[PDB]
């Protein structure tokens, strides 16, 4: 169950990050739309009802995921810096 | 403009207000450019 739980955790983290990028869709429109379909054949390396008997294949898929999604992170990182640093040192707004 | 995000410092809708289409402009160099700005609330003179 431990491996199965981690499998779902990775899926949740990926889907969650994507939804967070979606809120910033005007910032990374090109990346989000294109990468969705680029990452679909990557996810297909760890199907539902997964058993880790060829786990190295998924490891390769995750390695590419991290290397290909990065342009999205870079553009959003810029936006976040501007949006957070705009906060005039208000601990309340900063935390939120 | 799917939605203004609940935490306003991160709402992307605001900057799209009034924007219904963009305009493209291609130059001889083979560089394509797109942008548009729309805004009505103004007065005779601006600081900018």
């Amino acid at each position: 169950l431990d491996k199965l739980g981690k499998r779902l955790e990775e899926v949740l983290a990926i889907r969650t990050i994507h939804e967070k990028f979606l809120y910033f869709l005007p910032a990374s429109e090109e990346k989000i739309i294109c990468l969705t379909r680029v990452f679909e054949p990557f996810t297909g390396l760890n199907p539902v009802q997964y058993n880790p008997y060829t786990e190295p294949l998924w490891k390769a898929a995750v390695s590419q995921y991290e290397k290909i999604i990065a342009p999205a992170e870079q553009k959003i990182a810029g936006k976040l810096k501007n949006y957070i640093s705009e906060i005039q040192d208000s601990p309340q707004q900063l935390l939120q | 403009k799917k939605q203004s995000f609940v935490l306003s410092p991160f709402s992307t809708q605001e900057e799209m207000s009034g924007l219904s289409f963009h305009i493209a402009s291609l130059d001889e160099s083979g560089v394509l450019n797109v942008w548009v700005v729309v805004e009505l609330p103004k007065a005779d003179i601006a600081g900018s």
